[PDB]
């Protein structure tokens, strides 16, 4: 509520671009999950190579960052699912090549500092990540499901 | 069910005085319920177990109201298992009226219990003028003589209550709050017995052309007729004996008797 | 019955979500007991009375459960009296996704009422293999074609229901907590329905023998048949609207067909 | 009689550990004596009434020792009482090792006291080799048949002993002093029952000519030799648990088997 | 780490059961979840009446306790299942009387304070715990396996 404010002040002042906000914002100090609705405008805004090749780069930084920043992973891989389904074609084909790298994303074991694992969200979110990309064949039905669909609406 | 228990623990619990009603009201309403009908009557039988006849005998009162109001339901929970309160065969205690009065107390409840056994429908409490609800003056001929002579042996019962007490009742052997509590539901069911069965006898006899059993009818009367001198005496003596002069304590008897003899044989 | 009522207003009170489940059974427990099964129906006929359509949904979403579970005499309550819901006819509200909805979800109800007036005995909760509880599978064929027709109308109105919704369902015309919450159990009942039928055609086929009126029963498995296919759809489009995938939300459909019709025509 | 009940009052007490050996002689002296014979079982009556399942535990353990060692007189004791220890029916306690075991010991020992209602004469104590002190080898041809097929209801009780128990016995279920102490006696009886009735056999063949009754002794051989195998697993399984390796713990069975079966069916 | 030698200390001069400690033990006011050994101690000590009687009834009323305690409720849940299962013949007996009751615990909403729904882990651990207890012959099954169980080892 209040650290909203304060984190949003951070990144005008250093002048962040419009796609590293939206995805400082997903994640959030607060406890409160991220809506399904914000994920649609990232959705339609990842074609650019400007825009895109900053949005995975950011993305997969967010994993790491710090012991106690464990609200930034999860939120990370939340992102990255929707991009792949109603992103664009540019989306898969950069992940196809890439496909080699995000693989290896499964065993992401961490510990903070008390002694809770913060990682069993990351690894089930994780878990599914590289299930949908696995299969080649899949991700050329969901490319057709969301063509299609965006076209029979307009 | 566990918060029902609880108003029993409370109710039927070592203060001396009689409980108090109301909150015997919310134990004895689950039983027309068809939700268990089981709880109520796990815990009446642990304690009974017990040697102490002091706990057992205000546990012996509640019972004697449930069985007199409640559902005939609530009869047959008693009736699959065998053994009730025989357990307090052969026992003692501090006073000697203590011990004299239990051992026949104990058995008369049994009677209570036996007696859902061969009548099994509901006695004590279905009116006087009805036969949609009453199932004893409307009874099948082999049902009617079962019946009555179910009663007659819960009636002469009475009879031997008193008699190991000897007198009638004594004050003096019946002088604490537990003892004068257990009285009224006795009395109350004695006078209850002998209005059913009386009151039977006046719809018996406008019944007798829609009938097939005379023969099964005169020999239940006169037993009948002859515990009336047995009764009369019992109360009478009961007046005299120094107690609580209530309705529910000394009922009055002679009502139904002078135009009930001449009027039965004429069908005979 | 006072301290029960009060149990209803906190529980049924306008507070936008669901409300607790624990405070409901108090409620919905008072239905086997025989002591007055009323103070709970008076309740539930001045407040749909009411005018507003908001308090009034969230009253219509637990009579829905007690019918799936309470004893066939919750039916029977509501039927003395003629009149139910019929006073929702005409209304105007807000948005134009209220009326919309109330219009045909008040007479979905209205059946659910009228289906005690033809089966009268209970439908919906009587296992898939029993014959002693059940009254369906083992009933006069007289009422064998009358139980299954009553299935009908209430089966077909279901894709009466969405056919003024169009599509299925919509979410941006359910986007209210008061909505969601009446759609689980219409959907836990329309389930049910599909259940309770086709398991009296398992036991059906079984017992041919052993029965009367092969006659009055091939048009009833055939009309049934058909509706296979607008369940199948029904449920195939609610899943790709976005909505809560809980097994009650979104149960599986397609597991008895292809051997039900074959070793049905046999007997014939 | 009032010293000798001292006695049983400090042998028979809390103690945990088993009573002093000495002290019951006293106690079980006064049998054969032919004073009373009432005393001291009068103050076993009154306790095993009690709901504790401490000192009755250790109350069962002196009764076993006596009836396998005393007058037969002592078994006639309670048989015009039909009442024993049926009250230990339906009961609650701490540990789940303790009801599973009473609910099932309890009724063991009722089968104890049933054994004299049928035979009457003592059984276990008559020797090996003897005719007149013995009532089962030289017997009525129609006792005979009763007194063995009395011992089979008790012998195959042991079997369902250790049915509730599962497996054998299992330490881990029997891990106090007061359990361990009831052990004994059990075991010494089924070796008991199981010599003196393998004891009659080597009797009965050798009185085949002067007898009458052959085709009465097929059938309690045949029977009794199956429950061999049975008892034989039941100390194989004792000796694998870990226990007191004491004779009267773990005797051992096989001794008559091969040479019992091949000379019985000569005479048939 | 601190709360709890505070939580112990107010047990114990109020003097509850062997129970009752255990109960108030597995909820707790950190955020670690509770131990599956724990668990099994309690499905062993749960015969004698004055015990289970107390289990029930305790863990009944931490569903509750008020809008803040939301791990009360939580691990209430918890417990109760494992006593189904290698409980009691006892615990079976009076589960299958009070179906009736249990049953309506699916449908928990709850709301604490700020706006976050606490009842979405109840709602799950409730579901399952519905699930098992609706077929009895089910539960006939898991009695024969964990009393043969028991038997096998000891």
């Amino acid at each position: 509520m209040s650290k909203q404010f304060v984190r949003s002040a951070k990144n005008l002042v250093k002048g962040y671009s419009s796609t590293q906000v939206l995805v400082r914002n997903a994640t959030s100090n607060d406890n409160h999950q991220v809506s399904k609705d914000s994920l649609i405008e990232l959705a339609e805004k990842s074609y650019d190579s400007a825009d895109f090749f900053e949005i995975m780069d950011m993305l997969d930084k967010r994993l790491n960052d710090k012991g106690k920043y464990w609200r930034h992973i999860a939120k990370a891989l939340t992102v990255i699912d929707y991009l792949i389904r109603f992103g664009s074609e540019n989306c898969v084909l950069w992940c196809r090549e890439n496909l080699y790298i995000i693989k290896t994303l499964k065993e992401f074991r961490h510990e903070d500092d008390e002694g809770i694992d913060q990682g069993q969200i990351v690894r089930v979110k994780a878990k599914e990540l590289t299930a949908l990309l696995s299969d080649d064949e899949r991700l050329n039905e969901e490319r057709n499901m969301n063509i299609k669909g965006r076209n029979r609406k307009g | 069910d566990s918060d029902l228990q609880k108003a029993l623990k409370k109710a039927c619990s070592v203060e001396e005085t009689a409980p108090k009603r109301k909150h015997v009201r919310a134990c004895i309403v689950y039983t027309w319920d068809h939700q268990s009908s089981k709880a109520v009557f796990t815990t009446l039988k642990t304690l009974p177990l017990a040697n102490d006849e002091v706990q057992l005998f205000k546990m012996l009162i509640v019972l004697h109201k449930i069985i007199q109001e409640g559902h005939p339901s609530a009869l047959a929970e008693a009736i699959r298992d065998r053994d009730w309160i025989r357990s307090l065969g052969r026992v003692h205690s501090g006073g000697s009226s203590y011990s004299k009065l239990i051992r026949e107390y104990v058995r008369y409840l049994v009677l209570k219990l036996d007696f859902h056994a061969h009548h099994r429908g509901f006695n004590n409490g279905t009116f006087e003028y009805e036969e949609y609800v009453s199932l004893v003056s409307v009874s099948d001929p082999d049902e009617g003589y079962e019946t009555i002579l179910d009663l007659m042996s819960l009636q002469d019962s009475l009879d031997e209550f008193s008699q190991i007490i000897f007198a009638s009742i004594q004050s003096e052997r019946r002088n604490t709050e537990c003892k004068i509590s257990a009285l009224i539901p006795l009395i109350a069911e004695s006078y209850g017995i002998y209005k059913f069965i009386t009151s039977m006898l006046r719809a018996m006899h406008r019944q007798l052309n829609d009938a097939e059993g005379d023969a099964a009818l005169q020999p239940l009367k006169e037993r009948y007729e002859l515990q009336h001198a047995r009764l009369f005496e019992f109360y009478a003596d009961c007046s005299s004996v120094k107690y609580l002069t209530t309705l529910v304590t000394i009922p009055k008897l002679p009502v139904d008797a002078p135009d009930v003899f001449l009027i039965n044989d004429v069908d005979e």
